[PDB]
């Protein structure tokens, strides 16, 4: 069980009695793997044409990206949704897909660790959908490091309905490779996550990817302990408590803090 | 390339209405969106001029990849 746990303050959370029950988390990844003894998928859908099982993690990072939200939040309910194949990218058409089978199905949470670094106007209009029916939209805000004044966050982490989340070490100090941007709002730990893995393993990987799902599950542990906070309730106060690492182009608002973002 | 996503304007939300837009330009439906005013199609380049001039569509637009931010 990785580091980044107890660095975004979630066993405050754990040791009130709030572990994410009855919260329903869609990872929108390359599926989750069955091969682990534990991930509890509740279920699921594929909308990788050639890939129809969700529950089959060909690229690993799906499986990875599940196991974060989880030891976040331990009794959180996870679905499998297949937007990636096993080389890792997806059209935009089979997440939008994945988006509304969230929406149609009730997630309380979407998260996206998936970008690129231009957009699509159906899925700005997919995720402020999402955001519009009540979903918390979280997604990793990139991995394309500095490229002078400019902003290099991701889409669709980049739209402003949806909470981008950069990456930071152990230390508190943003990874070189973590996005930059006025479009960053938070940062959660991403520099060798240990988590789960395909066949069932367990080791580290690198990547805003991995920083996303702790917000994602900081949100599932909110909402189990306050069921009747609004999505925008939920994302101001992961904002609002996150403690500042100075410097909101590079860091956003900071680090989340679940259990100041909780009362 | 060829995959796109056609968004529409107001009054074309079934997909047998979206789909007989996509269809008279010569495109290829491939899925009709429930929420967002889209569908996604298969088009040649003339197919994606005709409806991009079509007044029943709001935006034609490459139906491009998206990646795991993960090493
Ligand atoms: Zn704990
Ligand atoms: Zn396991
Ligand atoms: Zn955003
Ligand atoms: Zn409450």
């Amino acid at each position: 069980v990785s580091y980044g746990v107890a660095q975004i303050k979630a066993p405050a959370l754990h040791s009130q009695g709030y572990t994410g029950s009855n919260v329903k988390v869609a990872v929108l990844a390359s599926g989750i793997d069955s091969s682990h003894p534990d991930l509890n998928v509740a279920g699921g859908a594929s909308f990788v044409p050639s890939e129809t099982n969700p529950f089959q993690d060909n690229n690993s990072h799906g499986t990875h990206v599940a196991g974060t939200v989880l030891a976040v939040a331990p009794s959180a309910s996870l679905y499998a949704v297949k937007v990636l194949g096993a080389d890792g990218s997806g059209q935009a058409s089979w997440i939008i897909n994945g988006i509304e089978w969230a929406i149609a199905n009730n997630m309380d949470v979407i998260n996206m660790s998936l970008g690129s670094p231009s957009g699509s106007a159906a899925l700005k209009a997919a995720v402020d959908k999402a955001v519009a029916s009540g979903v918390v939209v979280v997604a990793a805000a990139g991995n394309s490091g500095t490229s002078g004044s400019s902003s290099t966050v991701s889409y669709p982490a980049k739209y402003p309905s949806v909470i981008a989340v950069g990456a930071v070490d152990s230390s508190n100090q943003r990874a070189p490779f973590s996005s930059v941007g006025p479009e960053l709002d938070v940062m959660a730990p991403g520099v060798s996550i240990c988590s789960t893995l395909p066949g069932g393993k367990y080791g580290a990987l690198s990547g805003t990817a991995m920083a996303s799902p702790h917000v994602a599950g900081a949100a599932a542990l909110i909402l189990s302990k306050h069921p009747n906070w609004t999505n925008t309730q939920v994302r101001s106060s992961l904002e609002n408590t996150a403690t500042k690492l100075g410097d909101s182009f590079y860091y956003g608002k900071g680090l989340i803090n679940v259990e100041a973002a909780a009362q | 390339e060829k995959k796109y996503i056609v968004g529409f304007k107001q009054g074309f939300k079934s997909c047998a209405k979206k789909e007989d837009v996509i269809s008279e330009k010569g495109g290829k439906l491939q899925k009709c969106f429930k929420y967002v005013d889209a569908a996604s199609a298969t088009l040649n380049e003339k197919a994606v001029e005709e409806l991009k001039k079509d007044p029943s569509v709001a935006y034609v637009e490459e139906d491009k990849l998206y990646r795991a931010l993960s090493a």
